[PDB]
RNA sequence: AUAUUGGCGAGAGACCGAUAGCGAACAAGUACAGUGAUGGAAAGAUGAAAAGAACUUUGAAAAGAGAGUGAAAAAGUACGUGAAAUUGUUGAAAGGGAAGGGCAUUUGAUCAGACA
RNA sequence: CGUGGAGGUCAGUGACGAAGCCUAGACCGUAAGGUCGGGUCGAACGGCCUCUAGUGCAGAUCUUGGUGGUAGUAGCAAAUAUUCAAAUGAGAACUUUGAAGACUGAAGUGGGGAAAGGUUCCACGUCAACAGCAGUUGGACGUGGGUUAGUCGAUCCUAAGAGAUGGGGAAGCUCCGUUUCAAAGGCCUGAUUUUAUGCAGGCCACCAUCGAAAGGGAAUCCGGUUAAGAUUCCGGAACCUGG
RNA sequence: AAACUUUCAACAACGGAUCUCUUGGUUCUCGCAUCGAUGAAGAACGCAGCGAAAUGCGAUACGUAAUGUGAAUUGCAGAAUUCCGUGAAUCAUCGAAUCUUUGAACGCACAUUGCGCCCCUUGGUAUUCCAGGGGGCAUGCCUGUUUGAGCGUCAUUU
């Protein structure tokens, strides 16, 4: 239950800024979690997916499958991988879009300031 | 208020073959020579307007407040009302079912849940939980989403963590004695619900 | 282009703000060239031509494929 | 009209610019719901007013 | 590329005046050179880049302007504090404060005193 | 003859282009804008057009300068400029 | 302490659900009418994803026929469901200046139940 | 009996198919209606106690939308008129070129303009809609190109008239007045040889401004040139105004 | 006997009801006090590599500067130096700017991109004419400065 007088539980209001929601807010939304592995390795379950990130889909078709994030593709919630694509009939291709809570890092890209994000949520970095 | 209104639409008059509720003037829209106003009109005012000063609340005489709120207390003990309810009580060591005044002292959901089911809730609690559905409404659309039934309804006297520890529980609901409402001691005007009683609120009702 | 070969003519669009004395001065200015006399008219989409007539000491065609078109 | 002022004539101009089928690429943007362009003018239906 | 501001400012006044005159002579042939061309958004970048230079020269000129003026009565409008009309009237907080030779008094020897209930 | 062969001697205007508010009805002979009111200083508008008036208030235009007093009113009218900080 | 169908920021409803709710859920005070004051609409929904039909064949083309994609084309940018009026084809029947209806049975078609 | 929403309950139904829709198949009810099967469909929904109302349609020359019979019907008949052949094209009564027959008959169906329109002009492409047959054509559709002035107009002037200002009315939006009951303004040079422009004469008291692309008015012509501009470009030869 | 008409059903039309959706509306409640001559509200015209609109912006034109974030933007193309970084972004924030022609709108006009005056400066052999660049000149009223008017009026000259 929330508690506080500034949260909405209202669904109007919610879905309104999912949908309207600006470029720098949608980068946090689009959260993976860590792997297994990757979770022992720096204390912490989850990071906003970022590009040249390495990532196991673990739900849906392509559930086993693994890449590099190719790119955030922010204006639609998704995100590609290259390896994970569709062959057309034309034999043309096409990345398919995925959905980063879908996803799993296996291996993280990083900077000082990814590593001093990691740091900021009390998470240790090998 | 204005809605069905922000016309200047005229009548006809008659001797022009046509029904004569006023029409919407000028013309090149589409719009214009349409019907008006009345509440049988596409884009007309409804019959009657609703209206903020209708009455919502109700005065409810003060001492028959209090009789019915006694008469659903006394309905609480009375093992086959509470059955009638829901309530899921078919073995519960007895009733009215008192619990210790430790209870009131429960910081921790986990050790509050313990100890509802040590005294028998175990299957009022499964049946909430058991029981979220979509509710069948438009009211899924208008911030009521999911349906559920109503679990036990633990009443105090002091809250020492309880009220806090069993908020997050679906269904169970805290009360202290010294209020006690109606709305929660017959749930949708049904005598019965199950209550366990801390001592401590078990002799303050006197 | 063919005033320009044809016409010893380099044609500018030029700004809406700026008479045949800026024209000159400008087109002197930014290209090292003598004007005889500027024509000027505005466009149908609001914009305004010069044709920009130089002294028969220029070339305008060598003058114009020296600013770089063709 | 046929001799006027350079305020109708400029109108005239943001008035021939306006009058252009949809640039096609707009139809393939993510969320596009612009099918054709429905403000065209033509100077045989509709008369500009000045 | 595009220029950047951190850089402009450390430049001086005719350097940057300089590159102005340099980034328009290459605005033009950019231009002449677009309607040979499908496409040419490098021309974005050097029309930003004069953007960004004449704020810098205009940044400059007025906090030049701004200390030779800060410190007296009368400085240039547009350099006075914006806020709002209204409250650019209003009294300042010393007119404000203004009481009277009979208040000043009154309220010396009479203040509101703190004091509390029990015994 | 008061219907269409009437109707073809229409050529004239009554109404210009007013600079004031760009509608056309700057009535020429009159030299006054049957809208907004030019060149009255104040501007046309009547409590019984509850519709014209919403066709025109503020918020119908850019509001170029008024968009951003909000903002500058909730930063309790700031100046100056900000700092620097890290990472 | 009082007011507040305006403004900015918020939390909500036994409220409306695209002919409803504000006129406007959309490039709506738009498009369009009027010399002018003013008047003022219609218009939401493929699919999880365009995977928006490669290729063959008939055709001047639009398209058709195959193929293909898809959980489904009984979803094909005429796109969810897809009523009625009204229409085409197929099948069955009746019909000497209307048709339709009531009680009853023949004839045809069709079907439930119950036997053990 | 039935509908939208609400409290309770059946730990109710459901992607192994909710709701909805179809169905001279079944069953319950005197009836309002209720239940089933089958087909279609795709995400939600129902029983019972109770609460609540924007709660039930055949009508209102009802409102909005859709649709018929009428009917392949009335009609597509004013303005004398069309024809042969070639070319192009999938396609030619209708396009293009040739031929022929005619018409308008300089009070024009010719050659230009004002108002109005605003790109319709011109070129290339080209037919889904539009041009009440057609279409390869177009004032349509797509993409482009195109309007050049000291001398042509505007601009200047004044006309009927419009309209600021000192003022006078009016609660006021504003109304009156226009030289009016006003301390209403600027030119010519001299005086400067600190110096750039203060004073020395004398005048002139005319006291706004808008209002004509037909009235008044400084000044340009011929020849050539473009797909589309031309008294505007080019060639030549002039003229006016200011300095 | 067909055709035709009429009824039923199946598949196909026509049409867009119904069901389920909902970034809209409507009503209630709580908190707050900020437009403008420092040029507002509104208008016009413009501005993108490829936009007609809506949204944004003003010749610095879907943006400049600053700050936070920490790698996108995305219809295509693009740059490529921007990825352990004074640093991506149609990001957020916003304190500094730019802000055409207008509008109470202010040199005069305005169905005109019409017509003056003043100052500084540049160019044409120029205080005087022409052209370029910058900066100016509305009205009422208040305090003050300066220059003045009137036998309205005081005193003081010889
Ligand atoms: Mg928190
Ligand atoms: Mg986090
Ligand atoms: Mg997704
Ligand atoms: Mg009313
Ligand atoms: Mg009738
Ligand atoms: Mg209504
Ligand atoms: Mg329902
Ligand atoms: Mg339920
Ligand atoms: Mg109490
Ligand atoms: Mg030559
Ligand atoms: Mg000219
Ligand atoms: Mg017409
Ligand atoms: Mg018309
Ligand atoms: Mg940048
Ligand atoms: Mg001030
Ligand atoms: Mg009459
Ligand atoms: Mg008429
Ligand atoms: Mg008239
Ligand atoms: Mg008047
Ligand atoms: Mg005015
Ligand atoms: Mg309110
Ligand atoms: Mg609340
Ligand atoms: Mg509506
Ligand atoms: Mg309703
Ligand atoms: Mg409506
Ligand atoms: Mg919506
Ligand atoms: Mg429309
Ligand atoms: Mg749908
Ligand atoms: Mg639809
Ligand atoms: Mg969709
Ligand atoms: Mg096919
Ligand atoms: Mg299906
Ligand atoms: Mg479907
Ligand atoms: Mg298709
Ligand atoms: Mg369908
Ligand atoms: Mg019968
Ligand atoms: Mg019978
Ligand atoms: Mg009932
Ligand atoms: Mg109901
Ligand atoms: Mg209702
Ligand atoms: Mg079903
Ligand atoms: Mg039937
Ligand atoms: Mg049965
Ligand atoms: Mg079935
Ligand atoms: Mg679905
Ligand atoms: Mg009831
Ligand atoms: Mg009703
Ligand atoms: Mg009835
Ligand atoms: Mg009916
Ligand atoms: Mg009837
Ligand atoms: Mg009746
Ligand atoms: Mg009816
Ligand atoms: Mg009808
Ligand atoms: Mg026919
Ligand atoms: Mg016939
Ligand atoms: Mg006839
Ligand atoms: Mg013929
Ligand atoms: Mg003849
Ligand atoms: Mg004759
Ligand atoms: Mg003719
Ligand atoms: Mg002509
Ligand atoms: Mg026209
Ligand atoms: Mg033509
Ligand atoms: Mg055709
Ligand atoms: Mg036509
Ligand atoms: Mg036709
Ligand atoms: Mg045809
Ligand atoms: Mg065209
Ligand atoms: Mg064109
Ligand atoms: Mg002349
Ligand atoms: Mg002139
Ligand atoms: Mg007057
Ligand atoms: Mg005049
Ligand atoms: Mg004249
Ligand atoms: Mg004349
Ligand atoms: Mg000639
Ligand atoms: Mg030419
Ligand atoms: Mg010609
Ligand atoms: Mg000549
Ligand atoms: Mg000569
Ligand atoms: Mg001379
Ligand atoms: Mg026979
Ligand atoms: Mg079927
Ligand atoms: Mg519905
Ligand atoms: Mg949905
Ligand atoms: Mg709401
Ligand atoms: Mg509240
Ligand atoms: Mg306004
Ligand atoms: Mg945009
Ligand atoms: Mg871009
Ligand atoms: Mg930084
Ligand atoms: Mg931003
Ligand atoms: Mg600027
Ligand atoms: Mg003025
Ligand atoms: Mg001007
Ligand atoms: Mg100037
Ligand atoms: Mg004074
Ligand atoms: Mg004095
Ligand atoms: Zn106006």
């Amino acid at each position: 239950a929330k508690q506080s007088l500034d949260v909405s539980s209202d669904r109007r209001k919610a879905r309104k800024a999912y949908f309207t929601a600006p470029s720098s807010q949608r980068r946090v939304l689009l959260s993976a979690p860590l792997s297994k592995e990757l979770r022992a390795q720096y204390g912490i379950k989850a990071l906003p997916i970022r590009r040249d990130d390495e990532v196991l889909v673990v739900r849906g078709s392509k559930k086993g499958q693994e890449g590099k994030i190719s790119s955030v593709y922010r204006l639609k919630f998704a995100v590609q991988v290259d390896k994970v694509t569709k062959e057309k009939v034309n034999g043309a291709s096409v990345p398919i879009n995925l959905h980063p809570s879908k996803l799993v890092i296996t291996k993280l890209h990083l900077d000082k300031d990814r590593k001093a994000l990691i740091q900021r949520k009390g998470g240790k970095l090998e | 208020e204005k809605a069905g209104h922000q016309t200047s639409a005229e009548s006809w008059g008659t001797g022009r073959a046509v029904a004569r509720i006023p029409r919407v003037g000028g013309g090149g829209t589409g719009r214009s020579g349409q019907g008006a106003f009345g509440n049988m009109c596409r884009g007309g005012r409804m019959f009657a307007p609703t209206k903020t000063w209708r009455k919502w609340n109700v005065k409810v005489n003060h001492n028959e407040k209090r009789y019915a709120t006694a008469s659903a207390i006394a309905a609480t003990a009375v093992a086959s009302l509470v059955l009638a309810r829901g309530h899921r009580v078919e073995k519960i060591p007895e009733i009215p079912l008192v619990v210790s005044t430790d209870l009131e002292s429960i910081q921790k959901t986990k050790e509050a849940v313990a100890a509802l089911k040590a005294v028998g809730a175990h299957s009022d609690l499964l049946k909430v939980l058991k029981s979220k559905k979509l509710r069948a409404g438009k009211g899924k659309y208008r911030n009521r989403r999911w349906t559920q039934r109503r679990g036990p309804l633990v009443v105090y006297a002091e809250d020492n963590g309880i009220v806090k520890a069993l908020r997050n529980v679906p269904g169970v609901e805290t009360a202290n004695v010294a209020s006690l409402n109606l709305l929660q001691l017959a749930p949708g005007a049904h005598l019965g619900r199950f209550v366990i009683w801390t001592e401590a609120a078990f002799t303050k009702l006197d | 282009m063919k005033k320009v070969e044809d016409g010893n003519i380099l044609v500018f669009q030029v700004s809406m703000k700026a008479n045949k004395y800026q024209i000159k001065k400008a087109v002197k200015e930014l290209y090292e060239v003598d004007v005889l006399k500027v024509n000027t008219l505005v466009r149908p989409n609001g914009t305004k031509k010069a044709y920009v007539r130089l002294t028969a000491d220029y070339d305008a065609l060598d003058i114009a494929n020296r600013i770089g078109y063709i | 009209a046929a001799q006027k002022s350079f305020r109708i004539k400029q109108k005239m101009a943001k008035a021939k610019k306006q009058n252009r089928p949809l640039p096609q690429w707009i139809r393939l943007r993510t969320n596009n719901t612009i099918r054709y362009n429905a403000k065209r003018r033509n100077w045989r239906r509709t008369k500009m007013n000045i | 590329a595009g220029v950047k501001a951190y850089e402009l400012r450390t430049k001086s006044k005719e350097q940057l005046a300089s590159q102005l005159v340099d980034l328009k002579k290459e605005l033009a042939e950019l231009k002449v050179q677009k309607l040979s061309r499908p496409s040419l958004p490098k021309i974005k970048t050097v029309r930003k880049s004069i953007a960004c230079v004449l704020t810098v020269i205009n940044e400059q000129q007025r906090e030049a302007v701004r200390q030779l003026y800060k410190g007296k009565k009368y400085q240039p409008k547009d350099l006075r504090a914006k806020k709002t009309r209204a409250l650019r009237r209003a009294l300042t907080k010393f007119e404000a404060s203004q009481v009277t030779e009979k208040q000043r008094k009154k309220q010396i020897a009479f203040p509101q005193r703190k004091y509390a209930i029990k015994a | 003859g008061k219907g269409t062969p009437s109707f073809g001697k229409r050529h004239n205007k009554s109404h210009t282009l007013c600079n004031r508010c760009g509608r056309r009805s700057f009535h020429v002979q009159k030299k006054t804008c049957s809208s907004c009111g030019y060149p009255a200083a104040k501007t046309r508008s009547y409590n019984w057009g509850a519709k014209a008036k919403r066709r025109h208030t503020t918020g119908t235009g850019r509001m170029r300068y008024l968009k951003h007093v909000s903002r500058r009113f909730k930063n309790g009218f700031q100046t100056g400029s900000a700092s620097k900080a890290s990472a």
